[PDB]
């Protein structure tokens, strides 16, 4: 029944998921292109 | 790699100077930039004929060599000051802490 | 920089050169709104935090810096006159199949998947498939070719070393242009002394390979 | 609706090796040596350039053909 | 995962019963190889 | 010669152990149906079984040297090289069985298909002449498949409750007309009265 | 990657010059680096060939390189002056 | 270090300085460059006219008259600063200092007997 | 469907069902297919992991199995901070040479 390291393999799971949905959605990086429009300018 | 490769290897010290120079010039001589950008910014200003703008790229140049080379004492005294801080601040390899920005300002200022 | 469109150039004297300088006033306002939108989205990036921004930032937005620098190639260029395409066509022989996946030119159709689409329709027809397989067997295709038409940066780059190839191009034949008048004696000479078509500069540097090779050093 | 999200590994996959453990030491001996030469590669190449612009960076441009370049002004 | 998308669309979807169980585990070993590749090149 | 020990301790390794596993992965194929007889092991436990599929090629094929072995390690390994070549001509049986099995339910998705309510575009209302045929063929195969199985009354058992189970779909997805008296002229002899 | 390595990115294409030369002087030195006598045409061959083995920064193609012009404009007034029957 | 307001003005500034820099190379290279091709030009006509070399097709081939070419008097004139001067020149296997200062002498050199 | 139309298709799925039985039961065919299932099968069930099931006392499991997962970490992020503290001494040699060579 024990599983040997189990805490490891859950965090490592759920690191695998969020990296990859990081690089396949690229959530967090997204694109402001469309926002310049609505932006105020300096110099 | 992808990053591109460096032409002309500027000294950390060198750098600074070069840095701080740049900030201060870009305030006090922003007239003679803009005007030279103007001019370059045609096609036959800036490849065609590009010997129309030599006299504005002149004056400019002349601005910034003027910013580089601080004449006032209360000048060089500032410049020194924002220096030794800009140094300090480079060799730091510990979690780098207060900004810099106070003697950039009283420099600026000068 | 907020260039009038209006050129200076005089067309008489210089007609390539007027407009070339024309076409660039009139696209740069354009160009140089989509440069700047772009640029902002750069620095905005750069200023976030940890992963989602600087931690990453120069390595992991690489199509905004070549969507950046083809926008600026562009606005120099202003536009592009299919001489020149068919001119480079020596170097990249589908440099117009490449510059057509990099710039906005004209609506693109999958006419290869529509054509496989078409044959799968009429195996269907002979075969008396249900209408439903076959409209989805015409529509795969298309996804196909939309998928492997669509994208392909490295036509971007393609584009990149072309117009990289036209901006000198034109900047000589504006220079050839401009001094026409000054070297037609010097031509009108040359023509009648010398039979071959081939440059100055290749012929000179023949010669001084000749001079270094046959001629006595005394 | 049955709840069915868990991080938990799975028992189909979990089983060892009769000998012992599985091979991870083994393999993240071959990993780690992969990843210092490959890291290797890519430091020495990056960080060991300077662009030289002068006259002889510069060659006569030929076509595919081989024959040399030249757009006449038509 | 996978093997809930796998079972959605097999419930509900009536040409998706074609498949065995020995093709979807060809798609789940794809798919597993497809992912790691994916998360080992973003790094590269 | 180095290199014949060791191909023959590895090959001795493998087929005997596997041939003590051998008894359970196919009690376990025989226990699961015939639409994924590889279902267990694919899903739940793969219990030595792709193991034992690689490795009855080998036992089959590969040569051995008997001068490397003893007696009764030679006599074992023959032993253990027949059971992977049972368990070999036993997983041929299954699969031929499982594949007979899709053919059948091939044919009811069809029907299902044709009767499905999202079906909004190839709804038929009278089964077409070929489908009829190939289900008549198929019924015939499965009439033929539970005779040749007389002798072997769980495996006629377990034929009939898997693979007669959408020769019985088939049957109620169909109106008693036409040509239904023919078509399923076979399978109303004994089948259909096991499927009410 | 902090701004404080970026800039470093666009202080890079940025030649030296010593903070006591007026934009003229620069400008002079350029013209000189650029300067053409048709000597160059030979003594080029000999001079680029041999810096390729002493070039690895920009610094120094730029002082070579203008030491070679210099050398190169002082013999071409050298030449002008024992063959003045060529350049009238 | 500096806040990225201050960041981005150097970063314009610069841009403005190396496109300066950039302006006096392509006015100096522009100069010279129609020099060069107006002096090329001229040499090639005058060598054939003088009968020094024939040129035919895509090939310059020598004439009677080729130890009259103005090159070869410049080919010459070279090599003979090459000896007289800058003696060593061909093989100098020293440090880039060493490299410098040679050139540096050898340029006082000529400027003495010019 | 129509009868000649028929013909046509069964000919056809006829010879599909040939080639793709005759490719697969090819002798060096099927032998490459059958050893590649085989590598398939070890590579996704036997791949290198770190959690196992444990069903050994703990006077029957092995040192390596109670520190495989430790000693794996320590190897990683040793590469990891080693490959980051190389980055930085070549880029100061880097600087240090070119700046040596000049200015
Ligand atoms: C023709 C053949 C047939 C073809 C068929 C078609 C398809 C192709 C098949 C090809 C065969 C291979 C396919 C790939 C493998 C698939 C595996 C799979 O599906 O398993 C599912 C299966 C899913 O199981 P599960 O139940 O869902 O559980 C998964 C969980 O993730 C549970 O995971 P876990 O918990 O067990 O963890 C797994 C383990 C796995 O990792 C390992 O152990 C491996 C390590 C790397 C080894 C790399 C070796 C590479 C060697 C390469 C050599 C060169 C090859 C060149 C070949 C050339 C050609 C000959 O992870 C770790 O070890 C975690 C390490 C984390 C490190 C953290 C660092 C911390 C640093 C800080 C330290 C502390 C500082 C403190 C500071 C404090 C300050 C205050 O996965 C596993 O269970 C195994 C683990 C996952 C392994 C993934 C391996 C991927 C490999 C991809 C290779 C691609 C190569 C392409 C080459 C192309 C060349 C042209
Ligand atoms: C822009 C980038 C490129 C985009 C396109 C990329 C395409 C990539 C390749 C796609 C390949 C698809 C085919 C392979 C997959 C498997 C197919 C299959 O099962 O084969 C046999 C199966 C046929 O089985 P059957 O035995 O003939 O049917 C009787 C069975 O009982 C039926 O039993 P069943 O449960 O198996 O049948 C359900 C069947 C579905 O089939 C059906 O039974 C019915 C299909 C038609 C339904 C039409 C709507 C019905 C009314 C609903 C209410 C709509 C209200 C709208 C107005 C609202 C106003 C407020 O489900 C599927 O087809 C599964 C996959 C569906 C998603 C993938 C395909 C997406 C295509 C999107 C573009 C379509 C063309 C443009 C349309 C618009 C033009 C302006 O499917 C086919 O052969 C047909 C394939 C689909 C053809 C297109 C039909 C329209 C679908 C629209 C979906 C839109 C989703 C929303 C997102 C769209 C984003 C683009
Ligand atoms: C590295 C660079 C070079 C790579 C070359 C690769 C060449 C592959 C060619 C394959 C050809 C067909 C092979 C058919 C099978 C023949 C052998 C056999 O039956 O097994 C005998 C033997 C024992 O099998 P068994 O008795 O049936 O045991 C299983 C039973 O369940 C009984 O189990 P048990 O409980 O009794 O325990 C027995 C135990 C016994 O196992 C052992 O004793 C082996 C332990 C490991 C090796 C130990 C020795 C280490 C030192 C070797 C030194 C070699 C020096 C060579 C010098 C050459 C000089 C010329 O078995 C195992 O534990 C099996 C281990 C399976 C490992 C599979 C690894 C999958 C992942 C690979 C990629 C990882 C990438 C990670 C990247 C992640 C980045 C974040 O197993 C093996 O030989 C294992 C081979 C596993 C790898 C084969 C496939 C590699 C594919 C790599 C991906 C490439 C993709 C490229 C793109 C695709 C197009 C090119
Ligand atoms: C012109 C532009 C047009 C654009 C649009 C065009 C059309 C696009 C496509 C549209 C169609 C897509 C269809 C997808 C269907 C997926 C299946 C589904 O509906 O679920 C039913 C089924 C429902 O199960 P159930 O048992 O009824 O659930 C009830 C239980 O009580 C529930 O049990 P429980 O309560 O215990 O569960 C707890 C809960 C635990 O979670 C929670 O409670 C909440 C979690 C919140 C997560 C928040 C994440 C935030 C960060 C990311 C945000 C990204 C977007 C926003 C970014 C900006 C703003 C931040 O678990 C879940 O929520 C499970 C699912 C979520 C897991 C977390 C990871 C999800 C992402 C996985 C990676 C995706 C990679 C995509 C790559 C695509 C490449 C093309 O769910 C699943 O199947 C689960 C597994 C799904 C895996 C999908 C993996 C990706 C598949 C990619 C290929 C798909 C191809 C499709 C055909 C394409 C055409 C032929
Ligand atoms: C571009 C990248 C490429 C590389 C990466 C690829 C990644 C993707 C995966 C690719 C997967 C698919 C591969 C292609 C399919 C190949 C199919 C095939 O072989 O067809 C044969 C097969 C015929 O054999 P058969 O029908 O199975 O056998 C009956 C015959 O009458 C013959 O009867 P026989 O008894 O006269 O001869 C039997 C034997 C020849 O017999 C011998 O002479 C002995 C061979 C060795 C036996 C095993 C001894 C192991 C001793 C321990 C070693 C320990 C090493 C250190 C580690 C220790 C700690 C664990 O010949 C074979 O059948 C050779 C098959 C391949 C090797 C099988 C051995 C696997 C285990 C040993 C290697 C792996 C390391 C395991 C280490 C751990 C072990 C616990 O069909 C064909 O003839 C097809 C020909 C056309 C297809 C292409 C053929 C290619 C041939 C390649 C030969 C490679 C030899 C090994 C090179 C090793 C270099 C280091
Ligand atoms: C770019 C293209 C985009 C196109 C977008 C198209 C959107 C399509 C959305 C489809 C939604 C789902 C239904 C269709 C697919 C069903 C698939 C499936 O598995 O179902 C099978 C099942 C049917 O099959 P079954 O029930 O026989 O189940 C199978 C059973 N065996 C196996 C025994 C045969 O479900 C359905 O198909 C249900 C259909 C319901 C239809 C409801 C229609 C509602 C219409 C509302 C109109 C409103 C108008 C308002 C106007 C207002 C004006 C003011
Ligand atoms: C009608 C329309 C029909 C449409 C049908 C379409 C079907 C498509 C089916 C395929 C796509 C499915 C996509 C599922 C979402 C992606 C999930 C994901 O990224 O993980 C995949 C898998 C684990 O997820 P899963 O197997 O689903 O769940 C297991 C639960 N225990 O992960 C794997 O197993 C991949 C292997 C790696 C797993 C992680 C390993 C540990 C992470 C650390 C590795 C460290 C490596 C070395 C160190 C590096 C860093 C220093």
């Amino acid at each position: 029944l024990p599983i040997r390291n189990i805490q490891f393999a859950r965090y490592h799971y759920l690191a695998a998921v969020t990296v990859f949905t990081y690089f396949a959605t690229r959530c967090c990086l997204l694109d402001y292109k469309k926002y310049y429009p609505l932006a105020s300018v300096k110099k | 790699s992808i990053l591109p490769p460096l032409q002309y290897t500027y000294s950390n010290e060198e750098s600074l100077e070069l840095l701080i120079h740049s900030i201060k010039g870009n305030k006090d001589c922003n007239s003679e930039r803009k005007a030279f950008n103007l001019c370059r910014s045609t096609v036959l200003g800036k490849h065609v004929e590009p010997e129309k703008c030599l006299d504005k790229a002149l004056v400019f140049v002349n601005c910034f060599q003027k910013v580089r080379r601080d004449e006032s004492a209360a000048c060089q005294s500032a410049f020194n000051s924002t220096l030794e801080c800009g140094k300090k601040y480079s060799e730091s390899t510990i979690s780098l802490g207060s900004s810099c920005q106070s003697q950039l300002d009283a420099y600026l200022n000068c | 920089v907020r260039l009038n469109l209006k050129s200076n150039v005089d067309q008489n004297e210089y007609p390539f050169l007027a407009k070339w300088d024309k076409d660039m006033r009139q696209n740069y306002e354009e160009y140089q709104n989509r440069i700047d939108a772009t640029t902002y989205h750069l620095q905005r990036s750069q200023r976030g935090i940890a992963v989602f921004g600087e931690w990453m930032y120069p390595r992991y937005f690489q199509k905004d810096i070549l969507e950046l620098e083809v926008l600026r190639r562009k606005q120099q260029l202003g536009k592009i006159y299919p001489e020149e395409v068919s001119s480079y066509t020596q170097i990249n022989p589908d440099i117009a199949n490449d510059l057509n996946l990099t710039f906005n030119a004209k609506l693109l159709w999958p006419v290869r998947g529509m054509t496989v689409g078409a044959g799968f329709f009429a195996f269907a027809h002979l075969f008396n498939l249900p209408y439903s397989f076959r409209l989805g067997l015409f529509v795969l295709p298309t996804a196909v070719e939309l998928a492997f038409t669509w994208g392909n940066k490295t036509s971007q780059f393609k584009s990149i070393e072309f117009m990289d190839y036209l901006l000198q191009y034109r900047v000589s034949k504006a220079l050839l242009e401009k001094n026409a008048k000054h070297f037609a004696e010097k031509k009108a000479a040359y023509q009648k002394e010398i039979n071959s078509s081939q440059s100055v500069q290749d012929l000179y540097n023949q010669l001084i390979t000749l001079v270094s090779e046959q001629a006595p050093s005394e | 609706a049955r709840l069915w999200w868990t991080l938990d590994p799975s028992k189909y996959y979990l089983k060892q090796i009769s000998s012992g453990g599985r091979n991870e030491i083994l393999f993240t001996v071959l990993g780690v040596t992969a990843a210092y030469w490959y890291f290797g590669n890519k430091r020495c190449e990056h960080y060991w350039r300077r662009q030289i612009d002068n006259c002889q960076s510069w060659s006569r441009a030929q076509n595919i053909n081989g024959n040399n370049l030249t757009v006449k002004q038509y | 995962m996978f093997k809930e998308l796998i079972h959605i669309f097999r419930t509900y979807y009536i040409t998706f019963r074609y498949l065995k169980k020995s093709n979807i585990n060809f798609l789940k070993n794809l798919s597993y190889t497809l992912i790691a590749y994916y998360l080992i090149i973003n790094f590269q | 010669s180095l290199v014949s020990l060791f191909k023959n301790t590895f090959l001795k390794s493998r087929v005997i152990g596997l041939s003590f596993q051998a008894q359970r992965v196919m009690a376990q194929m025989a226990k699961t149906d015939f639409e994924n007889p590889d279902e267990h092991f694919l899903l739940n436990d793969a219990m030595k079984y792709n193991e034992l599929v690689f490795y009855g090629r080998l036992a089959e094929n590969w040569s051995i040297n008997p001068e490397l072995f003893g007696k009764a390690e030679l006599a074992k390994y023959n032993e253990a090289k027949q059971t992977l070549i049972d368990f070999n001509q036993y997983h041929a049986l299954v699969q031929n069985l499982h594949e007979f099995y899709w053919e059948l339910k091939t044919i009811y998705l069809e029907l299902s298909r044709g009767v499905a309510t999202s079906n909004f575009h190839n709804k038929r209302e009278v089964t077409h002449s070929i489908i009829e045929s190939d289900i008549k063929n198929s019924i015939h195969k499965y009439i033929q498949l539970i005779d040749d199985l007389k002798d072997y009354p769980e495996w006629q058992h377990k034929v009939r409750e898997e693979i007669g189970y959408y020769a019985h779909m088939i049957y109620t997805s169909v109106n008693h007309d036409g040509n239904f008296p023919e078509i399923f002229k076979e399978f109303n002899k004994v089948d259909s009265l096991y499927y009410f | 990657m902090k701004l404080d390595q970026i800039i470093s990115y666009y202080i890079t294409p940025v030649r030296r010059f010593d903070k006591n030369l007026t934009a003229e002087q620069i400008y002079e030195q350029y013209q000189q680096a650029a300067q053409f006598n048709e000597i160059d045409a030979f003594t080029n061959i000999r001079f680029h060939r041999k810096f390729k083995e002493y070039i690895q920064t920009q610094e120094q193609s730029d002082y070579l390189y203008e030491k070679a012009k210099q050398i190169s404009t002082l013999a071409q007034k050298m030449f002008e002056k024992k063959f003045p029957e060529y350049y009238t | 270090m500096f806040s990225d307001f201050n960041m981005y003005e150097a970063k314009v500034f610069l841009k403005a300085v190396a496109d300066a820099q950039n302006t006096f190379r392509q006015t100096a290279q522009q100069e010279n460059q129609l020099a060069r091709y107006e002096s090329q030009s001229q040499s090639l006509l005058n060598g054939s006219t003088s009968g020094a070399i024939s040129i035919t097709g895509d090939n310059i081939q020598q004439g009677r008259n080729f130890k009259a070419l103005k090159e070869v008097k410049l080919f010459q004139y070279s090599n003979e600063i090459f000896k007289k001067y800058l003696a060593g020149f061909d093989s100098f296997s020293g440090d880039y200092t060493a490299f410098k200062k040679f050139l540096n002498e050898s340029v006082k050199k000529i400027e003495q007997d010019a | 469907m129509n009868h000649s139309c028929q013909k046509v298709f069964e000919g056809f799925v006829s010879a599909l069902y040939d080639t793709s039985y005759f490719f697969r039961n090819f002798g060096p065919f099927k032998a490459t297919i059958h050893y590649a299932t085989y590598a398939n099968y070890l590579a996704q069930n036997w791949a290198p992991r770190v959690s196992y099931i444990e069903t050994s006392t703990p006077a029957y499991t092995l040192a390596k199995n109670k520190y495989a997962v430790y000693i794996v970490y320590g190897l990683i992020g040793g590469a990891l901070i080693h490959n980051y503290m190389l980055d930085n001494k070549a880029a100061q040699k880097s600087q240090q040479y070119y700046l040596k060579h000049r200015d």
